């Protein structure tokens, strides 16, 4: 687990053979990570859009571990001011908002 | 979309 | 309630005598709403920052009802692509992330 929100909900993830920190972001549809090298095929995706779009690489069905929950999901790899776990992966780990 | 807010 | 994350977690809020919709956004430190008229004193606040800052009006101790919970917190009033409930108000309602 239960994560309170007095601080930014930054968690450790395991991806592309690396440990990284990322923000559990319910405001984000997608997961975007900087400086990960993932294997295999990808397709470009345009994200953002206000003032222009940013092009990133979309990788599908990526194994990723978030707080020791091993799940599978789409990871966008590209420039992001901060690493973000979006709703697409939060559903996989069964993460909910509760009050 | 995907949405932050540093502050 | 328990809110799953397959869709954007948009909720009804009651503020400044109006019903509004806003996104429960764990990636946002603060709460920013468009087109609400709040009474009394405020101070300017600079938010954002990437490419420039946005000036908004900061109102403190604002009564707001989020999804049936009456709470008190800081509301920033100004232009925002979408109305956002940030962590500052999620703590007040006792909202947590759980998996």
């Amino acid at each position: 687990p239960q994560i309170t929100l007095w601080q930014r909900p930054i968690v450790t993830i395991k991806i592309g053979g690396q440990l990284k920190e990322a923000l559990l972001n319910t405001g984000a549809d997608d997961t975007v990570l900087e400086e990960v090298n993932l294997p295999g095929r990808w397709k470009p995706k345009l994200i953002g859009g206000i003032g222009g779009f940013v092009k990133v690489r979309q990788y599908d069905q990526v194994p990723i571990e978030i707080c020791g929950h091993k799940t599978i999901g789409t990871v966008l790899v590209g420039p992001t001011p901060t690493n973000v776990i979006g709703r697409n992966l939060m559903t996989q780990i069964g993460c909910t908002l509760n009050f | 979309k995907v949405l932050f807010l540093d502050g």
